[PDB]
């Protein structure tokens, strides 16, 4: 058994970290109050769910995470929420005002005030680790403390656990619920000082999520919750292997290993299907073809971008519920004689598959409907990278006329690292053109 | 538990201030005397950002009263709300400043400064966490503007790294009190551009033509001006006295408004404006919102181009309906805004309506239009200054032709400034 | 009021497209690089594609199909015929044709020298053509001329019996324009132009390229027998009648339906937006020959294809009707034919 | 069409399939950058006050 430690950063980090220790619970069986009735290793124990539970002598499994952020008002709803007993005080940081969206704010100004406590408190969390893995931090790339404060605490963190992976789940910016004019700025910022301290990076695009909210969920006009509860849906089928007895990716080395063959092409697609409304009178079950072949599907990815017009350098299958091995080899043979699935020529043409008898766990009251059996399809393509074009188009758009600049520069920021992060990002989409296109 | 300390200066500056901490005393369930009596928790959720909280649950505005003659703030004292303001706050000379910038900001202003930042201090020493500063004054006179702008330098001198808001009337010849207007107003403008963060122009000439000719008053008065003054102030700072998400803070605010630190000067505008029971869709709202008339800068914004956007809708409406009709209003003028900066256009809703209103909308421009402002300034300001006209006011108060000179080249380049980023 | 922008200002068909629409009164035009656009005529290479469906509250359309340039490339075309089981290696309206790269660069140089010398020894006719051009019987003269260029080549069989017009004994070729919605639905416009050559076809000289290549630039005999070597289906179907006692419909059309269905039903897969973030359409060019037995065989497609000058008009305000109004409306006896499936 | 690696416990199994075979910057060093960017604003609020003082 080797522990996991969850970093939640900045507004979106937190809560939607609140959204998944909140499933986490419901599916592990843990109580609110920490308790865990099917735990008969009282105090202890090397079990699965002990990679991201620690354990008291009074019985009470508390979560490996630490929660940071810059503006004590998000956080401090965890200290009085459903879930208040779940963490101790040191494993909830905050500060008295944020970065102002300003990545300069929160990587320099306010961040070099408060890095050697973060530290500190994961360093808590590490030495009740006996086998620790590697940490994966939640944030958002447009707000200042998810994209200036997460950079910092990526270097750090390389620093003082060096031969420790880092996964990333990152909240891709979209203007439908966002107001920050600047976000752009911001996301490719914390790419370029991050991107040679992460080892995997899911992209989570809001505005898939918000389109998924109306269009499956039927939800007009979603809010935070709506797609919270969404994302950790998926967070959830991507860290399961971690938490439940099992053979694929089974640590988080396993992550790069099979979804990274090139280190600086390390975002993978996500794919999560089945969505169904929870006000539905009821729906008919789809069946392991439907949901892999939805797999396929633009209106179901993280990230809108078509698959079609890239190359896939991996593809894993990850099934919840009541899915026998028979039945996907039957949909992928059926899917690769319609859909359009083309391997770069130095990886072999196969799909890594896991199945979990356990069928999604769904919040009560939430959005989500109880699905007989749900797959989330985790595949390294090179059409990720029209969402690094969108983002690059609109930092180019301003940084033409040094438009908000001076915000950053007023941070003891220099102007240089703006180009300085802009020529990475065009070194980075020079690298996917060179891996799928002829 | 984000502050902000409020502060009133001159005639103008108090009779606007206020009205609004009338306005919205009353939306934040505060009567005169500062005891609440609401019924809706959203009331009191950020009520410290601009009331504090006395002994026997009393809410205090965090509010300073300051002019060079009793007059005026005698009247507040004695006018509505007029128990509510800490009594210690009110900061007052007997000279008075005859509308005279060297007064307010050389002389007479001077010897009365010092005692009012003692009560800023006073009032930010008890801030657990102060954001910064708002100023209600006119430019046209002599306290409001020239000692306005002397505490705004003094201040900034104090907490450099706080945020400096104005909310500052403009002078227009159609409603004017002294000739010298234009010396004192642009005398002020060059101060706001090099210390502020934000400020909200409200020109006497808007406000005027939109009480004769929109509101259909004969003979509008400065009682009448107040009343758009305080309902625009209601709606620009609902960002931050209810619980939201965008704009929240003074600093955010700033730094999805301002892409250049020179050019911070906004328009605002307000929805509806009728001369009244019936009820008014999201698509009026929007219409009206942008709608020249309803804006209280005098520049018709199809003269220049939105750098960025603020709106804010107040009521119980369809968001997904409020978002509906800014894509529109955007999609169907997208030349009237910058295509450089990408989703400049930024929209919030909150569920308080201001008093008497089913709903409303509140607009925050950052136009290049608004160069015409300053253009009307700089060519009533020049007309008397070729001939050197009024000086011998200023100049026997110690001041020096230079001076008036340097303010009106900062001006005329802030004006070329705006032209450079509407092309 | 619908927003379009213009990207392409080469592109003659939509240069009118463009010009009906600010007619109707009811399309403003944006500059080329504002986003709030409804419409894109875009560029012709590297349309940015991945920026498309992404303007909250707008519905957004252009007019070309990502990847439809496996369709519109002599090298992309020949490996799609070869490698798609829906048209086969066996594929009977497509001339025998093959991918050879220069040798100063997979390649199908060997496999297209055993067909050679199989003609070679069967007495066959073994003229072959590559281009990107050069006709030769020896395959010395073929692959030592791809060699002295530096980019792809594809050597197809050349068509030695090719249909003949009377008077003169020229050669010619068709040009059907195929309009394909944001739906799938394969429009042909019924007004296609027939390029002829106005000189005679001479079988026993391919080094004189004038006989052969019925292209509007080399050819311009010119417009002696028609204006401007441009014969139009009303006049080329009375000829079918007259000589050869059959209609353009039966002889030639069904077969050119058949070729412009199958080859866009092939790749639907793989450039559809039925279930994008976006739309797309976009007009075709196919281009045919047809020989003394009346057999219709696949030129190439074009991506960008202009349009005959007299049927400027009707097309591009067909265009707009199927292909930008069933999208965005406005406040017959069709054009086109719909080749359902 | 293969399947490899199938692996079955009790809350589940994994395999794979194959349809086709193939063909850092230092704690001192992000100290100097932290303080670098610390100093450049202590120089910016010192013009400053320098030219409030004036
Ligand atoms: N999916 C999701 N996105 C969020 C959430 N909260 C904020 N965001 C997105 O994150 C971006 C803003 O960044 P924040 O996380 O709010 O900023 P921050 O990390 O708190 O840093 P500060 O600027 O100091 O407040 C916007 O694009 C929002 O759309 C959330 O709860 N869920
Ligand atoms: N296999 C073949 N056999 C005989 N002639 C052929 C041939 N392929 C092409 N041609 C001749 O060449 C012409 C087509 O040339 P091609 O289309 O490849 O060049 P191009 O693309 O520059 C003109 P366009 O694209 O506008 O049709 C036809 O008019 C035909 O006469
Ligand atoms: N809108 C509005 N403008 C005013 C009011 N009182 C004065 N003004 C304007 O402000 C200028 C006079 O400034 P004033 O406030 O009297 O100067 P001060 O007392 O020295 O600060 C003139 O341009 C007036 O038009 C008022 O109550 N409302
Ligand atoms: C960029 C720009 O326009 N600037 C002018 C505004 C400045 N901030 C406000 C300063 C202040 C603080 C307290 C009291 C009074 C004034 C920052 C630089
Ligand atoms: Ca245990
Ligand atoms: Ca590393
Ligand atoms: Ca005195
Ligand atoms: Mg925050
Ligand atoms: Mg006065
Ligand atoms: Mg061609």
């Amino acid at each position: 058994m080797r522990e996991c430690i969850s970093i939640h950063v900045g507004q979106a980090g937190v809560q939607i970290g609140n959204a998944c220790w909140e499933l986490y619970c419901l599916e592990h069986g843990i109580q609110p109050d920490g308790q865990m009735p099917s735990d008969k290793t009282i105090g202890g124990g090397d079990d699965s769910f002990n990679t991201f539970f620690s354990e008291t002598g009074a019985g009470k499994h508390v979560p490996r995470a630490v929660f940071v952020d810059l503006e004590p008002t998000v956080i401090d709803e965890v200290r009085t929420g459903t879930y208040r007993q779940l963490f101790h005080p040191e494993q909830l940081i905050t500060g008295k005002e944020d970065a102002a969206n300003n990545y300069a704010r929160g990587h320099y100004t306010i961040g070099k005030e408060i890095i050697d406590l973060v530290l500190d408190r994961i360093r808590k969390l590490a030495d009740q680790c006996t086998g620790l893995q590697g940490f994966l931090v939640f944030h958002s790339f447009g707000g200042g403390t998810g994209s200036g404060f997460t950079s910092l605490l990526m270097e750090r963190l390389s620093v003082d656990y060096g031969k420790k992976s880092k996964l990333e789940f990152s909240i891709y910016p979209a203007p439908q619920v966002s107001t920050a004019v600047v976000e752009p700025y911001n996301s490719i910022l914390t790419t370029h000082t991050t991107l040679e301290h992460s080892d995997c990076a899911f992209m989570v695009d809001n505005e898939a999520i918000y389109d998924i909210c109306r269009r499956n969920l039927d939800i007009e006009r979603p809010t935070y919750t709506n797609l919270n509860r969404l994302i950790s849906q998926i967070v959830s089928s991507i860290t399961a292997s971690l938490r439940f007895d099992g053979a694929l990716n089974v640590d988080l080395t396993e992550f790069q290993t099979n979804l990274v063959p090139y280190p600086r092409i390390h975002f993978p697609l996500a794919t999560y299907a089945p969505v169904i409304s929870a006000e539905k009178a009821y729906h008919e079950q789809l069946s392991v073809a439907e949901i892999t072949n939805a797999c396929f599907e633009p209106a179901n990815q993280m990230v809108k971008c078509d698959p079609r017009h890239g190359k896939y350098m991996a593809c894993c299958l990850l099934y919840r519920g009541d899915v026998v091995p028979k039945d996907v080899n039957a949909a992928i043979a059926t899917i690769k004689t319609k859909r359009s699935i083309q391997f770069v020529d130095w990886c072999p043409t196969g799909f890594k598959v896991g199945i979990n008898y356990q069928p999604p766990t769904v919040v009560p009251g939430g959005d989500l409907a109880k699905v007989q059996r749900a797959v989330c399809m985790l595949s390294n393509t090179t059409a990720i990278a029209e969402a690094w074009a969108r983002l690059d188009h609109k930092f180019d758009l301003m940084y033409a006329k040094r438009a908000f600049v001076h915000w950053y520069v007023g941070e003891g920021m220099e102007e240089g690292e703006f180009s300085e992060a802009r020529e990475d990002m065009a070194a980075l989409e020079k690298d996917y053109e060179e891996v799928g296109v002829d | 538990m984000r502050e902000i300390v409020h502060i009133q200066a001159g005639q103008c500056g108090n009779q606007i201030g206020a009205k609004f901490w009338e306005v919205i005393s009353d939306e934040h369930g505060i009567d005169p005397t500062g005891s609440y009596h609401g019924d809706s928790d959203l009331q009191l959720e950020r009520i410290n950002v601009y009331y504090n909280e006395a002994t026997g649950n009393k809410y205090v505005p965090r509010a300073i009263l300051v002019d060079l003659e009793p007059g005026t703030m005698d009247s507040v004292r004695s006018g509505p709300f007029g128990q509510i303001f800490r009594p210690d706050n009110f900061v007052f000379g007997q000279s008075g400043a005859g509308n005279n910038w060297a007064k307010g900001h050389y002389t007479e202003g001077a010897e009365l400064v010092d005692s009012v930042l003692d009560v800023v201090r006073k009032e930010s020493e008890s801030c657990d966490c102060l954001q910064g500063f708002q100023l209600t004054h006119s430019l046209g006179g002599g306290t409001g503007s020239g000692m306005g702008t002397l505490l705004i330098s003094k201040i900034r001198e104090e907490y450099p790294d706080r945020i400096m808001n104005t909310f500052s009337v403009m002078p227009s010849p159609k409603v004017s009190d002294t000739v010298v207007e234009p010396y004192n107003a642009t005398l002020s403008v060059h101060q706001l551009v090099e210390n502020t963060d934000e400020t909200y122009c409200i020109d006497n000439e808007a406000l005027y033509d939109i009480c004769f000719r929109t509101l259909k008053l004969t003979t509008p008065t400065y009682g009448d001006l107040n009343h758009l003054v305080s309902a625009t102030m209601s709606g620009v700072t609902t960002c931050l006295r209810f619980p939201g998400q965008l704009n929240a803070d003074l600093r955010k605010l700033a730094v999805n408004m301002v892409p250049f630190p020179r050019l911070h000067f906004f328009m605002p505008g307000f929805a509806p404006l009728t001369s009244q029971y019936r009820a008014l869709t999201v698509p009026e709202l929007t219409q009206q919102m942008f709608d020249s008339k309803n804006m209280m800068a005098a520049c018709d914004p199809r003269h220049g181009r939105y750098l960025t956007v603020a709106a804010i809708f107040r009521g119980r409406m369809s968001m997904k309906e409020v978002d509906e009709q800014m894509l529109n209003v955007q999609n169907k003028n997208s030349s009237y805004f910058v295509e450089w900066i990408p989703n400049n256009v930024k929209t919030a809703v909150c569920d308080i309506p201001p008093r008497g209103l089913k709903m409303s909308a509140t607009f925050i421009g950052n136009s290049t239009a608004i160069q015409e402002l300053f253009k009307r300034i700089s060519e009533q300001f020049t007309a008397m200054f070729r001939r050197k006209a009024f000086l011998h006011w200023y100049t026997g108060e110690g001041m020096d032709e230079m001076e008036f000179t340097e303010a009106e080249s900062n001006m005329n380049d802030l004006v070329s400034e705006y032209q450079q980023y509407q092309d | 009021m619908y927003t379009f922008v213009v990207r392409d200002e080469n592109s003659s068909v939509y240069a009118e497209v463009s010009r009906l629409l600010l007619a109707t009164g009811q399309w403003k035009r944006l500059r080329k690089d504002n986003p709030r656009f409804n419409l894109m005529l875009g560029e012709r290479n590297r349309l940015p594609f991945g920026r498309l469906g992404h303007e909250p509250g707008l519905v957004q359309l252009v007019n070309y199909y990502r990847g439809a340039d496996k369709l519109c490339r002599k090298a992309s075309l020949v490996k799609l015929i070869k490698t798609s089981p829906e048209l086969s290696e066996s594929c009977t309206w497509f001339p025998e044709s093959y991918v050879i790269y220069p040798t100063n660069l997979t390649d199908e140089r060997e496999v297209f020298l055993a067909a050679y010398n199989r003609r070679r020894e069967g007495r066959e006719g073994n003229v072959w053509i590559a281009k990107s051009i050069l006709i030769s019987s020896e395959a010395s003269e073929l692959l030592d001329f791809i060699d002295e260029q530096g980019q792809v080549h594809v050597i197809q069989k050349y068509l030695e019996k090719p249909l003949l017009l009377e008077p003169g004994h020229r050669k010619f070729d068709i040009r059907s324009w195929v309009l394909v919605d944001h739906l799938y639905n394969i429009y042909l416009y019924r007004e296609g132009v027939l390029r002829t050559s106005s000189e005679p076809y001479n079988s026993a000289n391919f080094q004189d390229k004038t006989c052969h290549l019925t292209n509007h630039c080399i050819q311009k005999n010119y417009g002696r027998y028609e204006e401007g070597n441009e014969m139009f289906f009303e006049e080329f179907n009375q000829y079918l009648m007259d000589a050869l006692n059959t209609t353009l419909e039966n002889s030639i059309l069904l077969q050119i339906k058949h070729i412009i269905r199958s080859c866009l039903m092939c790749i639907e897969p793989a450039i559809s937006t039925k279930h994008l973030h976006y739309q797309s359409f976009q007009l075709f060019g196919f281009d045919f020959m047809v020989d003394e037995e009346l057999k219709v065989w696949l030129i190439e497609v074009n991506g960008a294809p202009a349009c005959a000058q007299k049927l400027y008009a009707e097309l591009c305000q067909g265009i707009v009707d199927v292909a930008i109004s069933s999208v965005f409306p406005l406040a017959p006896t069709s054009i086109f034919i719909k080749l359902h499936h | 069409m293969e399947v490899i690696e199938l692996n079955k416990c009790t809350s589940g199994q994994s395999f794979e399939v194959i349809l086709k075979p193939p063909s850092d910057p230092s704690l001192e060093e992000i100290q100097k950058k932290l303080e670098a960017a610390e100093e450049r604003r202590k120089y910016q609020e010192a013009e400053l006050l320098k030219h409030l003082a004036e």
